[PDB]
């Protein structure tokens, strides 16, 4: 597959970001306390909440805080795009000034949605290609461009024909 | 309008008529007999009066139809709730000067005066529960009081 700038231990280190990931939670907002470690010992950062202009730095700082490798989950449609406050004390998107890895829609997403955000960023650090010393090899990291998740399950959803009336519980 | 047996001994003349509830109109006096039902007589008497509809204004054009579905409905024993009340509201705002001319209002001077006095044929009519929406599936129906 494509890839966005002896192969067997690659692969072990890979596992071994994988099954080993700690959280940095970010408040922010809601979407927090939906979904309920220093920033140098985390390696994955959870923005869920409206990024406001006052604490856009914040998040920004304690972004920067954080050391290689470094994993962005942006939970809910305020930290994905705005949302619903495009208005002028809000940034749109948590993606406007940090790289985002994965994006869960929701408002908020629920819990299990943030259990498959886990998923999702585990596979793409178990096929990802990142350096193995800073002496040996090439010094660069290459994310892939994976399969969308909508164009995977595109064929299961567009299968669905009936569901359930919603007069009932 | 419609006049009873107690106006009988009415003189022919426009006051006298006039302050019966009526009018004295052409003179030509048309008797009607106990063996004809008066919803039949204002249905074919809507009918003529809808149909010969100049289509000029809204409330003969489009009221005097609704009339006539009604007291047909009436005819066939499907009448439902709030027909009479349809007619008497048809009847009233039907009247002179809401129509561009006077064709509405003596459209419903019969129907005025046959509810009126013979109301029980009309209340006779009303057989079947008031409904004009079928049930969609998914959808609760907000159920009005
Ligand atoms: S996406 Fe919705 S639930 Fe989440 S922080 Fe924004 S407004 Fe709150
Ligand atoms: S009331 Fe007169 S003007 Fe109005 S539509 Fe009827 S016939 Fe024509």
């Amino acid at each position: 597959m494509d890839y966005t700038l002896m192969g067997k231990l690659n692969d072990m280190v890979n596992w071994g970001r994988k099954n080993s990931i700690w959280p940095y939670n970010f408040g922010l907002s809601c979407c927090y306390v939906e979904m309920v470690a220093s920033p140098r010992q985390a390696d994955l950062m959870v923005v869920a909440g409206t990024c406001f202009t006052k604490m856009a730095p914040v998040i920004q700082r304690l972004y920067d805080q954080m050391l290689e490798p470094k994993w962005v989950i942006s939970m809910g449609a305020c930290a994905n795009s705005g949302g619903m406050y495009d208005i002028y004390s809000v940034v749109q998107g948590v993606d406007k000034f940090i790289p985002v890895d994965v994006y869960i829609p929701g408002c908020p997403p629920r819990p299990e949605a943030y259990m498959q955000a886990l998923m999702l960023l585990q596979e793409s650090i178990g096929k990802e290609r990142r350096p193995l010393s800073w002496v040996v090899g090439d010094q660069g990291v290459y994310r892939a461009n994976m399969q969308s998740e909508r164009e995977r399950k595109r064929g299961e959803r567009i299968a669905v024909t009936n569901l359930r009336t919603p007069d009932e519980i | 309008d419609f006049l009873t047996e107690a106006h009988l001994d009415l003189p022919m003349e426009f006051e006298s008529i006039g302050k019966a509830g009526s009018r004295l109109g052409t003179a030509l006096a048309m008797a009607v007999d106990h063996e004809i039902n008066m919803v039949s007589l204002v249905r074919n008497l809507e009918e003529f009066f809808a149909r010969e509809s100049c289509g000029w204004c809204t409330p003969c054009r489009d009221g005097l139809p609704w009339s006539v579905k009604i007291l047909r409905a009436l005819e066939r024993g499907e009448g439902q709730p709030g027909d009479i009340e349809t007619l008497e509201q048809l009847c009233r705002f039907l009247g002179p000067g809401k129509t561009f001319c006077a064709h509405a209002p003596g459209a419903v001077e019969p129907l005025q005066s046959a509810i009126k006095y013979f109301r029980e044929e009309f209340e006779a009519g009303i057989k079947q529960p008031f409904s004009n929406t079928h049930l969609i599936n998914g959808i609760q129906p907000n159920l009005l009081k």
